[PDB]
C-alpha cells in the first residue's frame, strides 16, 4: 500500500539533523 | 600602624599535635615538623584538587 | 500485518539522538 | 511468529547507549 | 508507479548538506 | 527451530560493551 | 524505462561536492 | 546441521576484544 | 542495452577526486 | 562439504589481531 | 559479454590512488 | 570447483597486514 | 570460465598498498 506522512517527516528530520551537523562545523577564523 | 600580618594555614600540622604546642616547639627550635601526607592534602597530591 | 506504535517511537528516538549529537558540536568561538 | 518483549528492550537499550554517547560530548566552553 | 516530486527534493537537500559540509572545511591560512 | 539462551546473552554483552564505551567518554571538565 | 536528465545532474553534483571536499584540504605549508 | 562449540567461543572472544577496547579508553582525569 | 559515454566519465571523475585527495596529503616536512 | 582446519585458524588470527589492537591502546597515565 | 580494457584501467587507477595515499603518510622522523 | 593455494596466501597476507597495523601502534610510554 | 592473471595481480597490489600503509605507521619513539 502507500502513505508517506511519516516517511516524509522522518526523511526531512534526518536531513535537518545532517544540515545542523554541517553548519555546526562552520567557523570564521582568526590570527592572520 | 601595626606590623606585617602573616596568613597561616594549619593544614600541615602533624596528626595528634595541638596547635599551641606545635607553635611552641616551633618557637624554641625554629624548626616545625610538618606532615605533607595528611588526609586533607589527598586531593592536591592525587590531582583531584588544585 | 501493520502497526507503527513501536517503530515510530524508535525512529523518533534515533532522530532525537542525532539531534543531540548535531547540536552538541555547536560552539561560539573566542580569541578573535 | 511474533513476540517483541526482547526486541523492544534491546532496541531501547541501543538507543539509550547512543543517547549517552551523544550527551557525553556536551561541554560548556570557557576562555572568552 | 512513478513520481519524483518528493525524492528529487530530498536528493537535492542531501546534496545541499554535502555542499555545506564541503565548503565549511575551506580555510584561508595564516602564519607564512 | 528456536532458542535464545545464547543469542540473548551475546546481545546483552554487546550492549554492555556499548554501555562502557559510552560512559567512558564522560568527563567533568576544568579550567573555567 | 529510462531518462537520465536527473540522474546525470545528481551524480555530477555528488562529484562536485567530493571535488570541493578534496581541494578544501589543500595547503601550501610554511615553517621550513 | 548444527554445533556451536566454535561459534560460541569466537563470539565470546569478539565480545572480549570489544570489552578490552572499551575499558582501555577509561581515564581518571586530573588538573582541576 | 549498452553505453558507457556517461559511466566512463563519472568513473574518471571519481578517480580524479581520489587523485586530488591522495596528492593533497603530500607534505615535504621541516624541523630536522 | 565441510572442513574447518583453515577457517578456524584464520578466525583465531583475526581475533588475535583484534586482541593486540585492543591491548595496544592500554596506557597507565601520569601527571596527577 | 566481455571486454576488460576499461575495467582494467579503472582498477589500476584505483590502486594507484590508494598507493599514493599510502606513501603520502610516510615520514622520516626527527627530535631524538 | 576448488583449490585454495591462492585464497589461503591472500588471507594470510591480509592477516599479516592487519597484524603489522596492530603492532605498529604499540608504544612504551614516558613522562611519569 | 576461469582466469586469474588479472585478478591475482590486482589482489597482490591491494595487499601491497595495505603493506605500505601498515609499515608507514611504524615509529621509533624519542623523549624517554
Amino acid at each position: 500500500f502507500g502513505s508517506g506522512a511519516i516517511g516524509y517527516e522522518f526523511d526531512n528530520r534526518y536531513l535537518n539533523n545532517q544540515e545542523m551537523s554541517a553548519v555546526a562545523k562552520q567557523r570564521l577564523t582568526s590570527l592572520p | 600602624n601595626w606590623g606585617s600580618i602573616l596568613e597561616l594555614d594549619l593544614s600541615k600540622v602533624p596528626k595528634g599535635w595541638d596547635v599551641g604546642k606545635w607553635m611552641y616547639y616551633a618557637r624554641v627550635n625554629h624548626i616545625a615538623v610538618i606532615d605533607s601526607f595528611k588526609e586533607g592534602t589527598i586531593g592536591a597530591s592525587t590531582g583531584k584538587l588544585a
